[PDB]
């Protein structure tokens, strides 16, 4: 038949299975000459071939790990699951594609980090007032949502150089409010304070001792804090387990990456932890700030949700900011932080109220399409991403996998996961592009003549000059008529 | 696409960020051309002065020695008794070097002084401009505005640039509680007006930008500048990058060269991508006008699937004599790379009538030691695909090279008549110098005297023997002329062969006549700018006996290689062959 296999002349099995993936291939030498061995797969039947001869590898998708959503997430911490199948592997043909169902569901009763970034800049000594006990009001709040609540604190003003830094006459340096009659803590760049603990106490008593400090420009460096509260996961605690919160509160612009060159630091940050025993960020005076792209991609690998809770007068600065990175929130702050509480607990309903999924070390070869069941049993095609949940939902994406080619290694494993999520889907992708049967080809096989082809999965292939298809002569030397 | 690679390397002191700044010194008193190069982090012989910063002057000739220029070689002054006027100490001088002519210009944005009024450290800044056996003192910005919300802080010098009308332009960005600023001087009045014993001088003829309302505040005006004819009268503007306004989506002020009068304004399109990191002004596409460049290291974009990736973009706007201008825009390359950090007009490189123009990717590259990009300018605008890319060679020691951090060119060094090019790696402390190759321009001739072989024709008689055989000729020419300093004569070596289409180890069908071979090779020399020079060769096909296609058409296959080896200059730079032109040319004829 005029089918797309028969279309050309295939060398062998090895081209046959690359034309398309309904190509099938014969290899017993009962064929007659006058079928060809490449066509459909029924039609090889229809002719004289041993279905146990044809070869014609399918594409399917395997689940290996399956194991079930979790109800509640309170108990067993190795036990609760958010995320089936865990585990799937892929076999596939050139230019083929498979289609796979990918379940998510954010469980209650989950465990929460909550890391307080503060700015303590000098107009923020009212909100340090306001938030004195802050750690219990919280854990009151906080527990009808999880049960298992941890908190932290931590501090950023702006890096302590020129011109950020007062240093006008040598006092200033250790009391740079000396000039309103009043004394206040020498500028700091970034200051862990508190580790995530659940000793809610701890947290009101750590922020009674904290003290504001002052700086020139209205800029802050917050970024800088916010990197470092990322990366630093053993002096921050963060809970591989747990729900991440990281609260920014300020009221006033923030400095972004290439301001430091004004102050004489040009060296990009690198991203590390730069946190000493001092609890202190010691690269604040030698490293820029960070950009928003590597912000983004810490935050991302952490699994932070960053949450900014600013002033009337910035809301809308930071809404576009937070347009920029994925994952995080906008909340209007009070002038005295009265309203952060409420702005907490909105903000985590908001973000358990957002399934979104992102895809990791995706090889060039493939790619994906995302069909999205979200909330009741409607379909949202082309979408990776569901809105307007509660905690408890489940939700439910379609995903189709598609090749491009044949590479070279044929193992080239992949990731799932939903943003800000540690559980995650792992696709075992196996290129199936290859025929078993070319392993048992005879070499310089007498089966053609004098040796010239090999036998390859039934059917000679010449070495160079040789030609014909029982590869009997070097040179044509042949006539169509 | 003609850049050398096997450049001259220039080493400065260790933690120096040598090369931070680089530009050309071009004396109108001699011949003799020097490279500087600025090393903001130097430690000096400065009395008491730790990590002043200096200016180094390397010749491009002889060994290749970097020595310093003595701007100043005195400690801090005193205001009263052992109570200092200045700070000089991290002043980070160099930080910013521009030349024109004799004229040397080099800013320490970084320079504090104690006001007059209060014991105060401000960031004013200074500068020093030598214009030759004289040198003198120049700090616009260290004037009786003392404050933060006065121009204090003005760190001026941050960026400079020379105008054609010998006047100087100089950025500081933390005036007037960093809204920027904008200054403009002639030379002829800093250095008529110096006087040591003044340290706040006045300028007459002055042009500043004046404070505005406190919605403008931390604009960061001046941050970049450069100069260019914006609105027709023969007078450059000023170009000035605000990267922080506009709720730092960024922003360019193109300003009045005669009044600082605002003239046009371009703003960014993503929050922090800094669009207006950097600037530049050149005109692009053969036109008068000049176009205007614009840099954001930071922009992301998005890929093939939504997510965004930092990149970097450079805006390209062409300026129109209705006063419009024609904006397209270049995307970086790879991630974190920050794409469009430094542009560096390159005048015309490779002579071909219009400007070429050079944007650099500091932290791109394999093993992240930087990247340059060469674009090629068209009629229609500049061309997208980058025409080379320059590859920096040293790892890092402590901090990331930043090969391409810095950049200049338009200036021809060696005088062969290409424009050549200075790329800065402060963070190795090292400066390293591109020459541009001669660009030689090659037509190629092929033809056959008959267009259809009849093969009963046997004209031809087959030398050795009485057989007499079919033939025909092909005559093959070779023209090759270029700009700029070559030798007057070139050597080619030319190979010819026949039926190349159905090579494929099977019967030939064309013969040449007296080498009985399918393949010809002649060397051929041809001497720049002459008419096309031409050989011919007789070839002949074979008898019926000994192919049968008659259907496949005999094809002529002409293939020339230049001799760059001999055509070196006495330096060692060899030329190369035009990008465009093809390396190959082919003719067919049929067989009856």
């Amino acid at each position: 038949g005029p089918n797309i296999c028969t279309t050309r002349g295939v060398s062998s099995c090895q081209q046959c299975l690359a034309v398309s993936p309904m190509c099938a291939w014969c290899s017993d030498e009962a064929l007659p000459l006058g079928s060809p061995r490449c066509d459909l797969k029924e039609n090889l039947l229809k002719d004289n071939c041993a279905p146990e001869s044809i070869e014609f590898p399918v594409s399917e998708a395997r689940v290996l790990e399956d194991r079930p959503l979790s109800d509640k997430g309170s108990g067993d911490s190795s036990q609760v699951t958010q995320v089936s199948p865990q585990r799937i592997a892929l076999r596939l043909r050139p230019d083929d594609s498979k289609n796979f169902s990918i379940q998510v569901r954010q469980v209650e009763d989950y465990p929460v980090d909550i890391y307080y970034l503060m700015d303590l800049s000098y107009s923020m000594k009212d909100d340090l007032w306001s938030i004195q006990n802050l750690g219990t009001k919280l854990a009151t709040q906080m527990r009808k949502l999880t049960s298992n609540l941890r908190i932290g604190f931590g501090a950023f003003v702006d890096k302590p150089v020129s011109p950020y830094m007062y240093i006008s006459p040598p006092e200033a340096l250790e009391n740079p409010c000396y000039d309103m009659k009043t004394t206040c803590l020498p500028m700091f760049g970034y200051k862990h304070v508190l580790t995530l603990t659940d000793q809610v106490t701890r947290f009101n008593e750590e922020v009674k001792k904290q003290s504001v400090s002052r700086n020139r420009d209205a800029p802050e460096g917050g970024f800088d804090a916010i990197m470092q509260a990322t990366v630093c996961d053993e002096k921050i605690g963060w809970r591989n387990d747990a729900s991440h919160l990281l609260v920014f509160t300020t009221d006033a612009k923030t400095h972004i990456a290439l301001d430091g060159r004004l102050a004489g630091i040009v060296q990009p940050n690198d991203g590390q932890c730069h946190v000493g025993s001092d609890n202190h960020y010691s690269a604040s005076t030698t490293m820029d700030y960070p950009s928003l792209g590597l912000m983004t991609e810490k935050l991302s690998q952490k699994n932070i949700n960053l949450i900014f809770a600013v002033t009337e007068n910035v809301v809308n600065l930071y809404q576009n900011y937070s347009e920029l990175i994925p994952g995080t929130t906008v909340g209007v702050l009070s002038m005295d932080s009265s309203n952060v509480l409420q702005l907490i607990v909105d903000a985590y309903g908001k973000i358990r109220s957002k399934v979104e999924l992102e895809v990791r070390d995706l090889p060039e070869e493939l790619s994906l399409s995302f069909n999205a069941t979200c909330l009741n049993n409607e379909v949202i095609p082309g979408l990776k991403s569901c809105m307007g949940l509660k905690i408890g939902d489940t939700v439910s994406f379609s995903i189709e996998a598609k090749v491009r080619g044949c590479p070279q290694e044929k193992e080239k494993s992949f990731t799932i996961k939903p943003v800000g999520f540690k559980d995650s889907l792992i696709v075992q992708v196996t290129f199936d592009c290859d025929c078993a049967c070319q392993a048992q080809a005879e070499p310089n096989s007498h089966r053609c003549n004098n040796g010239n082809g090999t036998f390859e999965c039934g059917v000679c292939r010449c070495g160079p000059g040789w030609l014909g298809s029982q590869c009997e002569c070097s040179e044509e030397d042949y006539r169509p008529s | 696409n003609l850049d050398v690679d096997s450049p001259a390397e220039y080493s400065g002191p260790e933690g120096s960020y040598f090369g931070f700044a680089v530009d050309f010194f071009v004396p109108s008193a001699s011949s003799r051309m020097f490279l500087l190069v600025g090393a903001p982090k130097a430690n000096t012989t400065q009395p008491g002065i730790v990590e002043g910063g200096q200016v180094l002057k390397c010749d491009w000739s002889s060994t290749r020695r970097c020595q310093p220029i003595e701007f100043d070689a005195t400690g801090n002054r005193d205001y009263a008794k052992d109570d200092p006027l200045e700070f000089k100490s991290h002043q980070w001088f160099g930080a910013s070097v521009r030349s024109k002519q004799d004229k040397i210009l080099a800013c320490a944005p970084l320079y504090h002084w104690r006001t007059e009024m209060k014991q105060e450290r401000e960031p004013v800044g200074t500068c020093f401009l030598q214009d030759g056996t004289k040198t003198v003192e120049y700090a616009p910005c260290r004037s009786q505005d003392i404050d933060a919300d006065g121009q204090g802080f003005c760190q001026g010098g941050f960026s400079i640039d020379f105008t054609k009308a010998d006047r100087v332009l100089l950025g500081g960005p933390g005036s007037f509680y960093w809204q920027g600023q904008l200054i403009s001087d002639q030379v002829a009045e800093i250095v008529s007006k110096y006087d040591p014993n003044v340290y706040s001088i006045k300028y007459n003829n002055q042009l500043a930008t004046r404070t505005a309302q406190a919605i403008f505040d931390d604009s960061y005006l001046g941050y970049s500048v450069a100069v260019g004819d914006f609105n027709g009268d023969g007078i450059d503007d000023f170009v000035s990058g605000v990267p922080r306004a506009a709720r730092t989506l960024g922003m360019v002020y193109i300003y009045d060269g005669k009044n600082m009068s605002s003239l046009y304004n371009f703003t960014g399109e993503q929050m922090a991508a800094y669009f207006g990191f950097s600037v530049a002004a050149t005109d692009i596409n053969g036109d008068d006008y000049a176009d205007v460049f614009i840099g954001a290291p930071l922009f992301m974009d998005r890929g093939s699937d939504g997510k965004l990736q930092e990149v970097g973009q450079v805006s390209v706007s062409l300026q129109r004599a209705s006063g419009d201008f024609q904006t397209t825009k270049l995307n970086g390359f790879e991630v974190f790379a920050r794409f469009g950090s430094a542009i560096a007009p390159l005048g015309d490189l490779d002579q071909d009538g219009f400007n070429d123009i050079a944007i650099a990717a500091p932290y791109g590259g394999e093993d992240k030691k930087g990247i340059v990009y060469i674009f090629n300018g068209r009629s229609t605008g500049l061309n997208a695909v980058p025409s080379q890319i320059l590859e920096g060679q040293w790892a890092a020691r402590s901090m990331p090279p930043s090969f391409g951090y810095s950049m200049k060119g338009a200036t021809d060094i060696d005088k062969n008549g290409y424009p050549d090019l200075i790329v800065g790696a402060f963070g190795v402390d090292r400066a390293i110098l591109y020459r541009a190759r001669p660009v030689i321009t090659v037509n190629a001739g092929l033809e056959v005297y008959p267009s259809i072989l009849n093969q009963d024709n046997k004209t031809c008689s087959l030398p050795g023997t009485a057989l007499k055989v079919s033939c025909f000729n092909v005559r093959f020419c070779l023209k090759a002329d270029g700009k700029g300093v070559l030798p007057r004569k070139l050597n080619f070596q030319v190979e010819l062969l026949l039926d190349k289409l159905k090579q494929k180890g099977a019967i030939r069908r064309a013969l040449f006549l007296y080498s009985r071979s399918p393949s010809h090779s002649k060397n051929m020399t041809i001497s720049r700018g002459g008419l096309m020079q031409c050989e011919e060769l007789i070839a002949y096909l074979r008898d019926e006996s000994e192919f049968r296609d008659k259907l496949t058409p005999i094809t002529i296959f002409m293939e020339y290689r230049l001799d760059y080896r001999t055509a070196a200059d006495t330096t060692g730079l060899q030329p190369i062959l035009n990008q465009f032109t093809p390396a190959n040319i082919s003719r067919q004829a049929h067989i009856l």
